[PDB]
């Protein structure tokens, strides 16, 4: 049996800095494609 | 560390850092810096959640872990009572990750951005409460404290009968909370203590009548939070009117508590009714699957559609709680995990093919996979491990629920027969709805009365991002399960251990 | 009511409160006949 | 050795080839849909790696080597222990080196099938992820695995009948393939959950003997193991297409033809009857299982080679008659011939597989003429003289006809001879049925073979709305495989043969192990030419021309032609029925208890919007309700 806890510590740093850098790429919200506010009406 | 509060951090800090949502300076607006400051206090919780739960948490510990007790109100017995269990190790993972990426899923809002990250922050903070704390008093604070947040979250965003849905949602969960505080205060004040703590609770020894009515009054309780089919219509109004990142974690989450403590407080608690209630919620399971399944398959809206499904994928929860044996609990926390990543990846897909394609409606949408290629791929798998393909998290919680249901001695032998046989006809049906909404959504040829109206406009690389980061967990879990059963093996194994001295 | 009867599930007199009605109780009876056999068939 | 140790990356390497290439299908999307020849050498480097792990596996067994187990404990409990793994067994390298060989045969084939495709790179890592959850189900020690890597070849199933979205039809199809291979999953599930609740093991050998050491104690009376086992058996009827559950393997071609070759006609398909052979050990004890193995092979037989006469597509009649061979199989299975039925087994999936490549080559040479419409370019009634513009498809397509005929020596005549002499010796009432339908099997294969390959062009006349005018040849990466499965379809028939049976020795069923040869492989060869000859008459000759006699027993032409009315059947009882009542439970659902909810929130709101009125604007009301009051509280608080 592996254990979860090396598995999750090496893949929370990743996480992290990967939800860092893919706030930065959006592209269809920030232009004019979207016509809406973010709720749903 | 080992003397540092933990758990009383990861509460407090997001909302700690939710106050301070007004002073984020934004000229501009939209929303932007608030946006990026609830992502980093997202990323820095689950940072600590992780760290704490790495160093701290011990993996073949079955008691409490974490443990703080601090003296909040000595008059009344109110104690900030914070620990760690196996029954909650897993789901404040699975809270701060969901919630990490509902933020991040929360992107496309220009509304009232402060407010909504504000709120996401103080359901954050609020959401690890009900799975971290130990007293029952504070159990009902933190249970009670997603009635104006998600009030809220549904009433300004998303939905156009968001107002109703709020409205049946908000007195319809306080109303159960009420029957939370009665059961709280009863089983509290049995014999010659006041002691308000959850395992103190749980070390009494209460007669049977007694514990017939607290488990009347928790099972209504929790048969609201959790969807039990008679009592489960404020789902689909409050869930198919809900923006995506609410949804996720309104349903990815805040279904879980209520399912979490039907193992806390109503098997671990009160085994002797646990012992004559077990056969309704046995059936009541596998009624929640094919009720729900059915109903599923019968919405032409999507949202709802999702939301039943939602509803259905709970009956193996139920099943798992109600069989007495170790691998049926299992089952049944790894369904309240793997559900969780399951239909948050769904709910956050159904949104942004809603933000594509402005309609919810099955009748239109027609050939919409032309167009949006990788939301179509995206959908596919996810829609996939609802359906409990092997490989994926949704296939082994079930299978581990059936085995541990049918393998169960505590039940007669037709009883079995009969619920395995029906608890199974759900493995047909969820490829029916499941696959019937992708063969009428994204498949066929493309609908020229809606492409001329809507920009279909495939996924971003953020969306791609979301659905990889909770396909990642799925498939890693359905492949070796023992990943997330390690956490809470030993729990469980106190649980049924404990549950199973009242069965002749 | 309106809202559920297009497109695949489209059958007349669906919404009517004959057949909610009927349905209803056969939907409901069989759920209280499966509690009660629970209750009674199964042991603890 | 390392080659057995390491025998789990024969499935890990190609699900690699899914998980790299379509990693750079959903992240880099730009990049690698231009990829399309790296990424076909990629799968098939991965895929050739894998056939020569299978083959040396294979080779080991045949040489010795005692079969070889490796388990891992994949989910744990208090007292259950679900555990994984995998077993090279003689059966399991068999079916590994079938499955490597003819994925890596329908590969090279899609390399030119698919050239003039979109859907180039995401064919191939479907193909690389089904080759990775077939060559993981055929090594499964257990009953869990294949359930595991049963679904998981159904997924993929269900997403390569639906590869071309654009269409309507394949949706449709590959929406009913899922759910009515689910039909049979459930059931599946069903039985090896009970399986594991009677025996506890998981494991064919080991539920096949504490079967015996239960049912013959006053434990686990018969009829429950008799339930136990036909549900179980109701996975192989589903995917192997039998007699209930056949009615999605005629829908599932309309997906590509290189996966109506593999995961159609050779290697799924040919999954069920691996597994009746895997629960062999748990079918062996039951007679009733047994018998209804055995009868709905038979009558899914004969119900296949039945329909597939009247079909007038290229690939409807092709699944019939895989339809009717996986009967042939099944029956053979059910009559206790394990040996004679996995040896069918193995002549299947080489001339069937062969079949369709021939089928998908002339589909591929008349789409470059009548055009790219479905409907006109895969009807039979349009084709005529392919032979003298296909020269080796029609030699290719020749033998096969000729394999699955039973007519020459080659492979196709060895296996269904074995199993109709274990049928004729088990069960006189049913082989007189499956020679019957023998001859009609060599009657429609040689009228699907005078159709296309014989006459001249016999286009559609009015229209054709666009290398052009005549069938020209498809490319060598669409005839050289066709060419390497003709050497089986014609050679590997002699391993089975009655003398000298190298494959009764190798493959023999688990636990303990000429004057009648001749006359039976008289009548089926006889009744294979009769059928011959009759096809050469009406379709060739003319004056037993198929529309007199197609209007002598026209109800029964109707009967046929409409595929028995099965999925009319499933419309009217089925589909509507789960419709009708998920609609009703959803009126329920809004009506009654949102009336309840409503209800409660509507009568708690009429009674303070009438309980306002007890407060009228009247001081002197309200102080006469003070003094009511008080003298209602004086006389209460005095009894
Ligand atoms: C294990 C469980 C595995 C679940 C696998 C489920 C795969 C779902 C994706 C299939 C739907 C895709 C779809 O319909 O096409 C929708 C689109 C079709 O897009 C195609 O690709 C290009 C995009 O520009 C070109 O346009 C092609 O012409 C177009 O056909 O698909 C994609 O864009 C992405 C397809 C990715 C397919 C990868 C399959 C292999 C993945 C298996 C890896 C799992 C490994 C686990 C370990
Ligand atoms: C349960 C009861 C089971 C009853 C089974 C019903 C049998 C249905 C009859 C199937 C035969 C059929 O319809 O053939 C009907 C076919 C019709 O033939 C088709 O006709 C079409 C035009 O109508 C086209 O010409 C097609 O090319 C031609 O195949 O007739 C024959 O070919 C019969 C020949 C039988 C040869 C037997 C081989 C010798 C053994
Ligand atoms: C199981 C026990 C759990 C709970 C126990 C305690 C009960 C709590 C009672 C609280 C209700 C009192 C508040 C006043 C209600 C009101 O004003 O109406 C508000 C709306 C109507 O106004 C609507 O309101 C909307 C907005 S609004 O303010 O007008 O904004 C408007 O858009 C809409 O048009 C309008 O119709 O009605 C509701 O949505 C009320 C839902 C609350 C449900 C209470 C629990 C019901 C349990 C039923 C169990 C069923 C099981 C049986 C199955 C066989
Ligand atoms: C946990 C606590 C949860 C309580 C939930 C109640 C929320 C009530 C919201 C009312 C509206 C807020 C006024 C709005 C306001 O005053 O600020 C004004 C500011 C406006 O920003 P917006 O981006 O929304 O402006 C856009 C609009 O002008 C139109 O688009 O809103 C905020 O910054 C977020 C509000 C959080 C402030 C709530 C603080 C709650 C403190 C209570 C906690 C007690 C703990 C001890
Ligand atoms: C040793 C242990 C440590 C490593 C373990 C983890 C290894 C991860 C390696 C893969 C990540 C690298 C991604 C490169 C990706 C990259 O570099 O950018 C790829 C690309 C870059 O943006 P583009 O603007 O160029 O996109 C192309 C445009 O043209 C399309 O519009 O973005 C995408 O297209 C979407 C990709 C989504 C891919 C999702 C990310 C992977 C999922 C991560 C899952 C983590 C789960 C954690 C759960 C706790
Ligand atoms: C496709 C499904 C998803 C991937 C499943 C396979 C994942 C990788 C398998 C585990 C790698 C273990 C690395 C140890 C290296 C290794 O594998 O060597 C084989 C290993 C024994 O290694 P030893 O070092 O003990 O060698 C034997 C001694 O005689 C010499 O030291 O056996 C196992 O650990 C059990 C593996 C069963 C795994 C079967 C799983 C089912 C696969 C699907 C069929
Ligand atoms: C004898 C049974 C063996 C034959 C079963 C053939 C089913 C094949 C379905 C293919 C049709 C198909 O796959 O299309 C999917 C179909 C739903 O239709 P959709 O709207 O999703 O799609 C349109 C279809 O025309 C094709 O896509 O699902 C079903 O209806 C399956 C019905 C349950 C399967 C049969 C269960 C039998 C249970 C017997 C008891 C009835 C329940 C009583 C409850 C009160
Ligand atoms: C013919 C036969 C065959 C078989 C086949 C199979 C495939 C069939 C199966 C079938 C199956 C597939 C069956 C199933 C059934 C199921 C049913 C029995 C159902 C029931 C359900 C219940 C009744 C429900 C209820 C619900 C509703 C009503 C509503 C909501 C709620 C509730 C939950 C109550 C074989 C091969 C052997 C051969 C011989 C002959
Ligand atoms: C956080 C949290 C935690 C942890 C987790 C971890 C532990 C995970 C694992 C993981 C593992 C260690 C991994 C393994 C494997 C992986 C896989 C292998 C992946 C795959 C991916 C694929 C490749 C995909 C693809 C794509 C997508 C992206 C979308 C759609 C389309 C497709 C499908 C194509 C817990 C416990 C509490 C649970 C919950 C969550
Ligand atoms: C320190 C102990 C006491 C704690 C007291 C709790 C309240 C804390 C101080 C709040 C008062 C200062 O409040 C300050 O000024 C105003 C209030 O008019 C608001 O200022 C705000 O102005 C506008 C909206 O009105 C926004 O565009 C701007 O981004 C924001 O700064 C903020 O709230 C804060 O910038």
């Amino acid at each position: 049996v592996i254990s979860v806890k090396p598995i999750l510590l090496a893949m929370t740093p990743v996480f992290i800095l990967l939800c860092l850098f893919f706030g930065t790429r959006n592209g269809f919200y920030d232009t004019d494609q979207y016509h809406g506010n973010g709720s749903a009406h | 560390m080992s003397t540092f509060p933990w758990l009383t951090t990861i509460i407090l800090f997001p909302i700690v850092a939710a106050l301070a949502i007004p002073f984020i300076p934004d000229p501009t607006g939209k929303g932007r810096p608030i946006r990026w400051y609830a992502l980093a206090v997202g990323l820095i919780d689950f940072a600590l959640i992780v760290y704490a739960f790495t160093n701290f948490y011990d993996l073949n510990t079955p008691g409490m872990q974490l443990w703080e007790s601090y003296d909040w109100i000595p008059e009344i017995g109110l104690r900030w009572s914070v620990g760690a269990d196996g029954l909650s190790m897993p789901l404040i993972l699975l809270t701060g990750f969901i919630t990490t990426l509902a933020i991040l899923a929360a992107w496309p809002v220009t509304l009232k951005p402060r407010l909504f990250y504000f709120l996401m922050l103080a359901m954050y903070g609020g959401q690890i409460a009900v799975f971290a704390v130990q007293d029952m008093l504070v159990f009902f604070l933190a249970w009670e404290l997603e009635l104006i947040p998600v009030y809220l979250l549904l009433a300004i965003w998303g939905g156009h009968k968001r107002q109703y849905a709020a409205t049946k949602f908000i007195l319809y969960t306080a109303g159960s909370s009420l029957f939370i505080l009665v059961a709280g205060l009863a089983m509290a004040f049995y014999g010659d203590t006041v002691s308000f703590d959850m395992q103190t609770l749980a070390a009494k020894d209460y007669a049977l009548g007694f514990q017939l009515l607290v488990y009347a009054g928790f099972l209504v309780a929790y048969g609201v939070k959790l969807p039990i089919v008679p009592l489960h219509t404020w789902l689909p109004d409050a869930h198919g009117e809900a923006t995506a990142p609410v949804h996720m974690l309104l349903a990815g989450i805040l279904l879980k508590m209520g399912g979490y403590a039907l193992i806390r407080m109503n098997v671990d608690m009160l085994p002797a009714a646990h012992a004559k209630f077990a056969p309704v919620l046995v059936i009541l399971g596998v009624v929640n699957i094919i009720y729900a399944a059915l109903t599923s398959y019968a919405q032409r809206n999507l949202k709802r559609k999702i939301a039943y499904s939602s509803i259905s994928h709970i009956g193996f929860v139920l099943i798992g709680i109600a069989s007495f044996t170790n691998l049926g609990m299992s089952g049944a926390v790894l369904q309240m995990v793997s559900h969780g990543l399951i239909g948050a990846s769904l709910f956050f897909l159904v949104g942004a093919t809603y933000d594509r394609t402005h309609t919810l409606i099955l009748e239109e949408m027609g050939g919409v996979g032309q167009k949006m290629k990788k939301i179509f791929a995206m959908f596919t798998a996810c829609s996939l491990a609802s359906l409990a393909l092997p490989g994926m998290s949704g296939f082994v919680a079930e299978l581990m629920v059936f085995i541990g249901f049918a393998t169960s001695d505590a039940y007669s032998l037709p009883f079995r027969v009969i619920v395995v046989f029906l608890a199974a006809v759900g493995v047909i049906l969820t490829p029916i709805y499941l696959l019937s909404m992708l063969r009428e959504i994204f498949y066929g040829p493309e609908n020229k009365e809606l492409v001329e109206h809507e920009a279909l406009v495939d996924a971003e690389p953020r969306e791609v991002f979301i659905i990889a980061c909770l396909l990642v967990p799925i498939i890693g879990i359905g492949l070796y399960p023992k990943l997330l059963t390690q956490i809470y093996d030993a729990t469980t194994g106190q649980v049924i251990a404990r549950a199973r001295e009242v069965l002749p | 009511a309106t809202d559920f009867n297009r497109g695949i599930m489209k059958f007349d007199g669906a919404d009517s409160p004959a057949m909610i009605a009927i349905s209803a109780v056969l939907i409901l009876g069989f759920i209280a006949a499966l509690i009660w056999w629970a209750l009674h068939t199964a042991y603890a | 050795e390392p080659l057995y140790q390491y025998a789990w990356l024969i499935p890990v390497l190609p699900l690699l080839g899914a998980l790299i290439v379509g990693f750079g299908l959903i992240a880099f999307s730009e990049t690698t849909s231009k990829l399309r020849r790296p990424s076909a050498i990629f799968i098939m480097a991965l895929m050739a790696i894998a056939m020569g792990h299978s083959l040396t596996l294979f080779w080991s067994q045949v040489q010795g080597h005692l079969p070889y187990t490796q388990m891992i404990e994949w989910a744990a409990a208090g007292n259950l222990h679900i555990a994984m793994g995998y077993v090279i067994d003689p059966l399991a390298a068999l079916m590994l080196v079938i499955v490597t060989t003819v994925a890596f045969l329908v590969m090279l084939y899609s390399d030119g099938y698919m050239a003039h495709d979109p859907g180039y790179v995401r064919f191939f890592a479907y193909l690389s992820l089904f080759g990775s959850s077939m060559l993981g189900l055929v090594v499964s020690p257990n009953l869990v695995q294949v359930y595991i890597f049963w679904e998981l070849v159904g997924m993929c199933s269900y997403l390569l009948i639906g590869f071309w979205y654009d269409r309507k039809s394949a949706a449709e199809a590959a929406q009913k393939a899922f759910v009515t291979n689910r039909v049979g999953d459930f059931g599946l599930l069903l039985g090896m959950v009970g399986l594991f609740w009677a025996t506890g093991t998981f494991d064919f050998a080991g539920m096949g003997d504490r079967l015996t050491e239960l049912v013959n104690t006053g434990l686990l009376s018969p009829s429950l193991a008799a339930i136990l086992a036909i549900l179980v058996f109701l996975g192989p009827v589903a995917k192997s297409a039998q007699f209930p559950l056949h009615v999605w393997l005629p829908d599932a071609m309309e997906g590509p033809t290189p996966i109506s070759a593999l995961i159609h006609a050779a290697t799924m398909v040919a999954a069920g009857v691996f597994l009746i052979a895997r629960m062999f050990p748990v079918f062996e004890q039951l007679p009733q299982v047994m018998t209804t193995i055995a009868w709905t092979g038979a009558f899914t037989a004969f119900m296949g080679a039945t329909i597939a006469i009247t079909q007038n597509d290229i690939k409807k009649s092709l699944a019939y008659s895989t339809i009717s061979q996986l009967g042939y199989m099944v029956m053979g299975m059910g009559v206790g011939a394990y040996s004679a039925g996995l040896f069918h087994l193995m002549t299947h999936a080489y001339f069937k597989a062969m079949l369709f490549l021939g089928s998908g080559s002339v589909i591929h040479s008349m789409e470059g003429v009548v055009g790219h419409n479905p409907d006109l370019a895969q009807d039979m009634r349009y084709m005529g003289g392919l032979r003298k513009y296909m020269p080796i498809t029609g030699a290719t397509f020749l033998v096969g006809c000729l394999a699955i005929s039973g007519v020459p020596p080659f492979a196709g005549f060895w296996s269904k001879d074995e199993i109709l002499g274990a049928v004729f010796h088990a069960n006189p009432a049913m082989w007189l049925l499956t020679w019957l339908t023998a001859g009609l099997t060599a009657f429609y294969m040689f009228r699907m073979y005078f159709m296309t390959f014989e006459g001249k062009f016999r286009n559609v006349p009015p229209e054709r709305q666009e290398h052009a005018a005549v069938p020209h040849e498809s490319p060598w990466t669409m005839t050289l495989p066709l060419v390497v499965l003709a050497i089986p379809s014609t050679l590997i028939g002699f391993v089975g043969t009655p003398f000298n049976n190298l494959f009764e020795v190798f493959i023999h069923a688990p636990g303990e192990e000429l004057t009648e040869f001749l006359i039976l492989g008289g009548s089926s060869v006889g009744i294979g030419l009769m059928g011959i000859t009759v096809a050469y008459l009406m379709y060739l000759k003319g004056t037993p021309s198929p529309q007199a006699i197609a209007k002598a027993i026209q109800p029964l032409y109707q009967f046929s032609l409409h595929k028995w009315y099965f999925d009319e059947l499933y419309e009217a009882v089925f589909i509507k029925g789960c419709r009708r009542l998920a609609r009703q439970v959803l009126e329920v659902d809004y009506n009654v208890v949102d009336g309840v909810v409503n209800l409660t929130g509507f009568v708690t709101m009429v009674t303070g919007e009438g309980l306002k009125y007890l407060q009228n604007g009247r001081a002197q009301f309200y102080a006469l309700i003070v003094l009511l009051a008080v003298l209602g509280f004086v006389i209460f608080s005095v009894q």
